[PDB]
């Protein structure tokens, strides 16, 4: 989502 | 002047290391929830504004990055500055980083409103077909500053054992955007834009939560106030030195997948279906492990603030103990009841089990260099879990699938044992970095 990290992960 | 939070960090490493991940665990599992709600909404919209949201995409990833990079180094920074019994320069770590939200945020939100409309014109977009593109961009953008203030309240909780409360706001953020999400789109009838405007309003909520927490209630560990504030240099050296190279991380991270799926088309469009898909259910075992992750960093942090690596040690080889007993559970599920996950997500089939049958194995052997470039960022050495990403991600795990490509099973193949070097390679890397503490 928002926090945190990246993610997504999704699309 | 001492809250539970507190305790745990300056307590026991392995109960630390528990008590704080669960939390964070939740919290970043319900908020892949809310992606899969608004990824199953803006589905049935229609194949127009699917464009603009996957043209949003590296716009949003771009800012989610740098926000939640902010946010590890706050997390850091004042959990090694409660670990020394350093109130003085905790409170003044939430101080700076609560500005520098500020500074980052509304600086996203400026440079990149008037450069959103050329983004999409560069990209080669029609003008009324993504028109909606820069409708999108400009609801997330509008509240670029709430998200990375959002992130800093985050970072200064969980910098503090406080990972509790800091589970709230990933509950509350995500819950709220989940009840919104098919009341803007569908029922009050604004589509696309409507899960812009529900995104935004709910994190709206969350800063009111936040502020309310360490503005007005006041009831965090830190003491937070200017009337004798001390802009200082080292503090902000402190909070880059992890930032700056986590955001680039969490960037690099993705920035690789294009790579693989390059090296996916090399090898068509069909393979592409089928390695996106199985990439997207596999990368789901990695949210246990982010919130390990940021229990680590938190507690290898704590203790190199108290000064002793055996703490340091324990915390960051019992992190990847209980990471790799949950992945041992989650590779076997998805190995076994592998048609079952395919139905799922392919409402290519037969090509789709040949890679979760072979590719999720990977996910073990990712907590020992997880950990290390976590606990990397504990001691404030962020420089290191950022070329220790490089190495993973672009360098071994794309390098080995065109090793292996130059069929679709190479894929896998490289990815596998890419990732497999890259955790032998980062496991030693952070035993040596132990071994120099201990001979420090
Ligand atoms: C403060 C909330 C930030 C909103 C960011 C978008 C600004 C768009 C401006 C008007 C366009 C009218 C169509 C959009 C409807 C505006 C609803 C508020
Ligand atoms: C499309 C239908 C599904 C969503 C229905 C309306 C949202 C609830 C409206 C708020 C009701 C307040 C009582
Ligand atoms: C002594 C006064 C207390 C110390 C203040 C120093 C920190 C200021 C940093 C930005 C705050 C912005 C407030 C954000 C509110 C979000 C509401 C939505």
């Amino acid at each position: 989502x928002v926090y945190s990290a990246v993610c997504a992960a999704a699309a | 002047k001492t809250t539970k939070g507190v305790q745990l960090l300056r307590g026991d490493p392995k109960k630390a290391i528990v008590r704080l991940s669960i939390p964070m665990m939740i919290g970043m599992s319900v908020q892949t929830l809310y992606n899969l709600a608004d990824g199953i909404w803006v589905s049935g919209l229609g194949p127009e504004s699917l464009a603009a949201v996957g043209l949003f995409f590296p716009v949003f990833m771009g800012i989610i990055a740098l926000a939640a990079g902010l946010g590890v180094g706050t997390s850091s920074a004042i959990a090694r500055r409660i670990g020394a019994r350093d109130k003085e320069g905790a409170d003044n770590v939430a101080v700076h980083s609560l500005i520098l939200s500020l500074i980052l945020g509304v600086t996203i939100t400026i440079t990149m409103l008037p450069a959103i409309d050329s983004l999409f014109r560069s990209m080669g977009a029609k003008g009324e077909a993504v028109e909606l593109a820069i409708e999108y961009a400009r609801v997330l953008l509008a509240g670029a500053f709430i998200i990375v203030f959002n992130n800093v309240g985050n970072g200064i909780l969980r910098g503090e054992g406080d990972a509790n409360r800091a589970m709230l706001a990933m509950v509350l953020g995500s819950g709220l955007n989940i009840v919104l999400d098919p009341i803007f789109i569908y029922t009050l009838g604004f589509g696309v834009v409507g899960a812009a405007y529900a995104t935004l309003l709910s994190m709206v909520v969350t800063s009111l939560f936040i502020a309310y927490w360490l503005f007005v209630k006041r009831d965090t560990y830190v003491d937070i106030t200017l009337r004798d504030f001390s802009p200082s240099r080292e503090i902000l050296k402190d909070i880059l030195r992890v930032g700056l190279p986590s955001s680039l991380s969490q960037l690099s991270m993705s920035i690789a997948m294009f790579f693989l799926n390059s090296v996916a088309i090399t090898a068509g469009e069909n393979g592409v279906a089928v390695f996106t898909s199985a990439w997207r259910i596999t990368m789901l075992g990695i949210v246990p492990i982010l919130g390990m992750a940021a229990a680590t960093t938190s507690v290898t942090g704590a203790a190199y603030g108290e000064r002793n690596v055996e703490k340091l040690e324990t915390a960051y080889l019992y992190a990847i103990k209980i990471a790799f007993m949950i992945e041992l559970a989650v590779v076997a599920f998805i190995m076994l009841f592998a048609p079952q996950v395919a139905y799922l997500f392919t409402y290519i089939k037969g090509d789709l089990i040949s890679a979760l049958r072979t590719l999720p194995v990977f996910l073990v052997l990712t907590p020992f260099g997880m950990m290390t470039s976590a606990m990397f960022q504990g001691i404030g050495e962020g420089e290191k879990s950022l070329i220790l990403t490089i190495f993973r991600t672009l360098v071994m795990q794309v390098g080995f699938a065109y090793i292996f490509v130059h069929g679709l099973r190479g894929v896998w193949i490289g990815i596998v044992i890419g990732n497999m070097v890259a955790a032998i390679v980062g496991f030693l890397w952070g035993r040596m970095r132990i071994s120099a503490l201990k001979k420090t």
